[PDB]
């Protein structure tokens, strides 16, 4: 399940999020996102 | 419009006593730094005392002094001092400020002063909570050892506990040079030294990576059948664990060793100061010498 | 000077011969072999040993200090330096000993400083067809 990363060691992130893209993932937020998306998809011979 | 001045006059505005101008006369032919060059300047800008701050970090003072301009003192007279900027390559006379002994044929560097002995000599024009603190002119080995010990102490500060760091610092704070000894004042670890640590460790890892098989294996091979005090010391410093060479390629090897040569130069420049003076024969009393100004 | 130790094998002899010849603008002279009687002159031994030691010491000293500094670098290339050193590892103590080792590293580096920098003595102005003679400006 876990991905394979080219670099053996990761690096520290910097700079504001409009010159390079980084995804941030609070686990609770992601669970809410999944539940809401799954519900609303069904909500919307 | 502007013209770059070469003769600089400094005027005092404190009501000096006779002893002050007397001590000024003793300072003739010494070297003093100035932050900016004009025909007439105030005494407050002259000397190193203007920069001292409660943190007193030695690395900060060294870095600040590196940027400054150096001048010589000439024709001292009442409350008006003439400072002459040196021109590269000319032959000049100088009187050493610090207690460090000189020798002919070597090079000299500029450093902020050091803690020596009882710390007796601070009589230099102490007036109105201002004083004329002069920089030191010292020979190359002492300056290189000072920079080496500061950087090594900074590196050792990492990966070590507080009391181990304290013991190591108290050891490294001392230096011995030509029958004399000196102590480094306030060698506190600071972010200025952290920049040097980062660049030095990057260069050191680069020289580690660029090294070829033959270069690494040379010392271990030579220990097999040679023997000398230098060799036994070098082996004792290293860790302890014939055959045809694994690979031979003079072209790739010479390219690698040239890159390693550049990296070693970059690592070395961390401790090498600007070589200000090259010296000639010195008065036997060690007080004054004839030198050529470079850099 | 480095190949002086392995001279017995014929590969080393051929490589030394190839290194010995130098080519330049209409110049093809040969430089002298730095070994005599299969032995090294002592100053060459000191210089070669110093370079090889400063190479050897850095391989096993940098890793700890690099990995400690990796936590903080905002310039972020020191982490790539750590990864490069770890890849080199894949390719293949009391504080007093540590401080002595650091001092040894820097003194050995200073010993090699005799050969590291070049004095730029002269820069040249146009030359005669008598080319043995030329004019130049002296630099420190």
């Amino acid at each position: 399940s876990l991905l394979h990363t080219f670099w053996r060691l990761p690096v520290a992130v910097f700079f504001e999020p409009h010159e390079e893209n980084v995804l941030r993932c609070p686990e609770r937020v992601l669970r809410r996102l999944l539940e809401d998306a799954a519900v609303t998809m069904r909500g919307g011979d | 419009m502007a013209a770059m001045e070469a003769n600089i006059f400094c005027t005092f505005d404190h009501k000096l006593s006779i002893a002050d101008v007397g001590k000024l006369t003793k300072l003739v032919a010494a070297v003093v730094p100035i932050p900016q060059r004009l025909h007439l300047i105030k005494h407050y800008q002259l000397g190193l005392h203007q920069f001292v701050d409660h943190t007193r970090g030695y690395v900060r003072l060294r870095g600040l002094l590196r940027n400054m301009t150096l001048t010589l003192m000439r024709r001292v007279e009442g409350n008006q001092i003439l400072l002459h900027v040196p021109t590269h390559g000319l032959l000049y006379t100088v009187l050493n400020t610090g207690p460090v002994t000189w020798e002919k044929g070597d090079a000299l560097c500029v450093l902020p002063p050091l803690f020596h002995g009882p710390l007796a000599r601070e009589n230099l024009l102490t007036l109105g909570q201002w004083e004329l603190v002069l920089p030191w002119i010292v020979p190359m080995p002492l300056a290189l050892e000072i920079n080496q010990r500061l950087l090594i102490m900074g590196l050792f500060s990492l990966d070590r506990s507080y009391e181990e760091v304290k013991a190591a610092v108290q050891q490294l704070q001392t230096i011995t040079f030509r029958d004399a000894t000196f102590t480094i004042p306030d060698p506190v670890i600071d972010q200025h030294l952290l920049i040097d640590m980062k660049t030095a460790c990057l260069s050191m890892s680069m020289v580690a990576n660029l090294a070829s098989e033959l270069t690494m294996t040379y010392v271990r091979k030579l220990a097999l059948e040679d023997s000398s005090m230098l060799l036994v010391k070098c082996q004792e410093l290293l860790m302890r664990l014939p055959a045809r060479p694994q690979h031979v390629s003079p072209d790739d090897e010479i390219a690698r060793l040239s890159a390693l040569f550049v990296m070693l130069r970059q690592l070395d420049d961390l401790i090498r100061e600007q070589v200000v003076f090259t010296v000639c024969d010195v008065s036997p009393d060690n007080k004054s010498a004839t030198c050529i100004f470079k850099g | 000077g480095l190949f002086s130790l392995d001279r017995s094998y014929e590969e080393v002899k051929a490589a030394v011969q190839q290194l010995q010849t130098i080519t330049f603008r209409d110049a093809t002279f040969t430089i002298p072999d730095p070994v005599i009687d299969q032995h090294l002159l002592i100053d060459m031994k000191t210089a070669c040993l110093s370079m090889s030691m400063v190479a050897n010491l850095a391989s096993e000293l940098t890793m700890t200090y690099v990995r400690k500094l990796a936590l903080e670098d905002s310039s972020m290339l020191l982490v790539k330096c750590q990864e490069l050193l770890m890849r080199l590892d894949r390719e293949r103590v009391s504080p007093d000993d540590e401080i002595a080792r650091l001092s040894a590293l820097f003194v050995m580096l200073r010993q090699l400083d005799d050969l590291i920098r070049e004095q730029v003595v002269f820069t040249v102005c146009d030359v005669s067809p008598d080319n043995k003679s030329a004019t130049c400006i002296f630099k420190g």
